[PDB]
RNA sequence: UGAGUAGCGAAAGACGGGUGAGAAUCCCGUCCACCGAUUGACUAAGGUUUCCAGAGGAAGGCUCGUCCGCUCUGGGUUAGUCGGGUCCUAAGCUGAGGCCGACAGGCGUAGGCGAUGGAUAACAGGUUGAUAUUCCUGUACCACCUAUAUGGGGGGACGCAGUAGGAUAGGCGAAGCGUGCGAUUGGAUGCACGUCUAAGCAGUAAGGCUGCUGAGCUGUGAUGGGGAGAAUUCGAGUCGUUGAUUUCACACUGCCGAGAAAAGCCUCUAUAGGUGCCCGUACCGCAAACCGACACAGGUAGUCAAGAUGAGAAUUCUAAGGUGAGCGAGCGAACUCUCGUUAAGGAACUCGGCAAAAUGACCCCGUAACUUCGGGAGAAGGGGUGCUCUUAGAGCCGCAGUGAAUAGGCCCAAGCGACUGUUUAUCAAAAACACAGGUCUCUGCUAAACCGUAAGGUGAUGUAUAGGGGCUGACGCCUGCCCGGU
RNA sequence: CUACCCUUGGUCAGGUUGAAGUUCAGGUAACACUGAAUGGAGGACCGAACCGACUUACGUUGAAAAGUGAGCGGAUGAACU
RNA sequence: ACCGAUAGUGAACAGUACCGUGAGGGAAAGGUGAAAAGCACCCCGGAAGGGGAGUGAAAUAGAACCUGAAACCGUGUGCU
């Protein structure tokens, strides 16, 4: 796993800020590396959420952070994550993101990329 | 006297706003005070005078090109009306 | 690190001012000196 | 820790042979008739 | 040239949305993180327009920049009561005459200047982009003006430590009231906040002192205001506990080192109307605006002082509030630095256990030589801490219970110095200096000694139990011989 | 700036130890003397703020023309400001 | 039979800027063109800056403006 240039607490704390992010939006932009975390624990976010118990709805808990989503109804990124996204991936085996690469950045040449669910 | 211890009116936003509420804003001579001020005011605009405060402005730095200077130290006082108004117009 | 100079006005103006300058004949003398050179800035 | 000569501009060149950049990676997008980098979106 | 090299100045950011020619870097939002005896809040010095609004992006900003403490334009500081002056004096400075001195000048009497001290009349709320005890609203107070009606005394006025109290501020709890909310994760029907309001004026008053003083309380101020709140109108201000570092108050007790002056003030020889000046007031302010050449890991006086934990203003996490630090993105080589761990051994390392490890809190046992009888001493060395239940027992769990963080390592012996203290700002903190104590010596007062040409001063508003100089250096036992030379 | 001084102000979380006196009790012919309580002295002890600068690491074209990290000495006094 | 912008006053535009608590120390910096006739207008560009077109005897006299040396930095290549 890649090291991202933070200590292990920081890491830890973006890529959860991240993958939550990515559940809200469905598609975001960020750096390559930071993307190539964020797919594999977004993925297992909607493995947890496919599976759909009470256990794995507090383990996706651990991870998720606590962000309110607003046709003016209202739910948590967990509750969005055990809802729709689950089921619009019922039938699909893994493979619930994609990377697109997009070129550098004009402030520090990062290689752009979009991650969005699939 | 009065009419050198009066210099010009102050015509700004908080001025104006002071206008409305019955107050009028002068630039006054350097050396003069407040009760000099007023009694200027009565005998000039012909109006009864409720109270006159009074500040004083430094000089600020300006310039054009290479030269650096100052403008001219102010004395600016608010006089509050209480019988009549003075028409700036 | 507490550096030599503590500007202080009251104390710049009683050591170095125009009047302390008047006070003695060699301070008359800076004065005249400073004059005699076309100094803008006489005193503090 | 300090040159003991100074740098001659034959040496510096010599030298620089190396330093210089790539032209990037790029090919043909078929619909906008532009180019971008291989493997990249537009 | 070195060279596209070193560096880009302590740290946590991520994403969405917007703006724009251009965005990691500007704005908005959400989440995350950091400080919180402070990275919060308020005075002072210092700076001097850096403050606000709109506009701008050459240069400044260690990157970028659409942004700025930068550039352009236009603005912003409101006082009878705040701080200062129109009041008082301290050190000190100055000084009519005067004294002294080649000159220049030095000193000094009366007097004067001079706060860091004394005196002195205003509070609460609202309001702007920028000021507010200054503007506005409500309610006051002070001085003076107009009308109706000089001598005596006292006082001011004072150190340091400690103790027991009164009161209040503040904290906490119950929810007594009030306001909300009432949960799609297994469960419950509970969850979270608010709970005020000044000066002034009348009544009173715990105390304290030998009648004078006195914190505070009650009413009024106030059908006003502010309010967790509902859609301009309407909205709660209650019970208990704890309790100050604030105040009564240097009040009381104790101590020796024996703790300003002067003025204001005191004492003895109503109502009504009106007037009330000058200076400062922006902004930064333990700092990007002050002192450090810098938007510099440094320095910078005072005040305010929340919760859990605790003896605590220690420790850790938080509140109020503030902040994410003016280059980034990767990679996760040597080497360097800062951290963590380590088999077996345990100082074999080294000039030297340097560094690190170990000890560490609270409670209870227990504690040696020596001693100036105070000490040594936290000597040493040992035991106990979690949780639940009953009223010291019975249980429960873990490898481990001050389960984190913070918190003496100890002993034996020798040199030196008695001791606390002081020192080479910036390679020496020590055995050096000082010290209490000892001794010698000078000095009878216009003292000796010291500064000064002198006048004038220090010594000292002291007087041999005093002052100056030399040496020695607590304390205990002591301090021998030589007066030829200087 | 720094040394010393003058006048006038300000500051020092909390723990610990327990001097002189006093009182009560024993005791005396009267004193001495003794124990308990009370009391709160000290250039006293431990330790924050604050004031220092002993060791060590780092820094040594520094963040800094003397600093920083970790420990360390003093911390009611010949204290600091 | 003095200087001619590193000369000549420190100062041709200054006891200024800047440095220092202070006494005090103390710079750098002249030149379009005869005449502003100082580049209307078009084009790329946010601007800056350019290319044209114009003015001018001349614009590589376009204001950082007479001449424009050397160090130094580039582009092309005849021989190697
Ligand atoms: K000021
Ligand atoms: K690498
Ligand atoms: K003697
Ligand atoms: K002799
Ligand atoms: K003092
Ligand atoms: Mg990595
Ligand atoms: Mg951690
Ligand atoms: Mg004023
Ligand atoms: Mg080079
Ligand atoms: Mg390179
Ligand atoms: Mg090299
Ligand atoms: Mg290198
Ligand atoms: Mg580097
Ligand atoms: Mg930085
Ligand atoms: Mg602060
Ligand atoms: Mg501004
Ligand atoms: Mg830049
Ligand atoms: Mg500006
Ligand atoms: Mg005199
Ligand atoms: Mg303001
Ligand atoms: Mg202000
Ligand atoms: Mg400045
Ligand atoms: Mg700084
Ligand atoms: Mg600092
Ligand atoms: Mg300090
Ligand atoms: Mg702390
Ligand atoms: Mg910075
Ligand atoms: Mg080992
Ligand atoms: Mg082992
Ligand atoms: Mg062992
Ligand atoms: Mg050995
Ligand atoms: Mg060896
Ligand atoms: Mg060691
Ligand atoms: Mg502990
Ligand atoms: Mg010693
Ligand atoms: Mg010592
Ligand atoms: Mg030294
Ligand atoms: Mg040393
Ligand atoms: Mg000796
Ligand atoms: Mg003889
Ligand atoms: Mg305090
Ligand atoms: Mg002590
Ligand atoms: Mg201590
Ligand atoms: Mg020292
Ligand atoms: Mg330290
Ligand atoms: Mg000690
Ligand atoms: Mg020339
Ligand atoms: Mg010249
Ligand atoms: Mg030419
Ligand atoms: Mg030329
Ligand atoms: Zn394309």
């Amino acid at each position: 796993y890649r090291k991202l240039g933070r200590t292990s607490d920081q890491r830890k704390a973006m890529l959860r800020d991240l993958a939550t992010s990515l559940i809200i939006s469905e598609r975001i932009e960020t750096t390559e590396a930071r993307a190539k975390e964020v797919r594999s624990v977004v993925e297992k976010l909607i493995t947890l959420g496919k599976k759909g118990d009470l256990a794995s709805r507090r383990n996706a808990a651990k991870t998720l952070r606590n962000v309110e989503i607003l046709d003016e109804t209202t739910q948590t990124a967990l509750q969005k994550l055990f809802g729709e996204i689950a089921e619009r991936y019922t039938e699909r085996q893994g493979g619930y993101t994609r990377i697109l690469k997009q070129g550098p950045r004009r402030g520090d040449g990062a290689e752009s990329v979009i991650i969005e669910l699939v | 006297e009065a009419r050198d211890i009066l210099k010009r009116p102050v015509i700004t936003e908080k001025s104006s706003e002071a206008m409305a509420e019955d107050k009028y804003t002068f630039d006054v001579d350097t050396r003069v005070n407040k009760t000099q001020v007023k009694m200027a005011v009565e005998e000039i605009f012909n109006v009864k005078v409720a109270s006159v405060n009074i500040m004083n402005y430094k000089p600020k730095k300006k310039r054009m090109g290479r030269y650096q200077g100052y403008t001219n130290k102010r004395r600016k006082a608010i006089v509050t009306l209480k019988e009549g108004s003075i028409d700036l117009f | 690190v507490k550096r030599t100079y503590q500007p202080n006005k009251r104390k710049h103006s009683k050591v170095h001012g125009f009047r302390k300058r008047m006070s003695t004949k060699n301070g008359r003398k800076v004065l005249a000196r400073r004059r005699r050179k076309g100094r803008k800035v006489l005193s503090a | 820790a300090v040159p003991k000569r100074r740098t001659s501009k034959t040496r510096k060149n010599k030298r620089r042979t190396h330093f210089k950049i790539s032209v990037p990676g790029m090919t043909e997008c078929p619909n906008c008739g532009e180019y971008k980098l291989s493997h990249r979106v537009c």
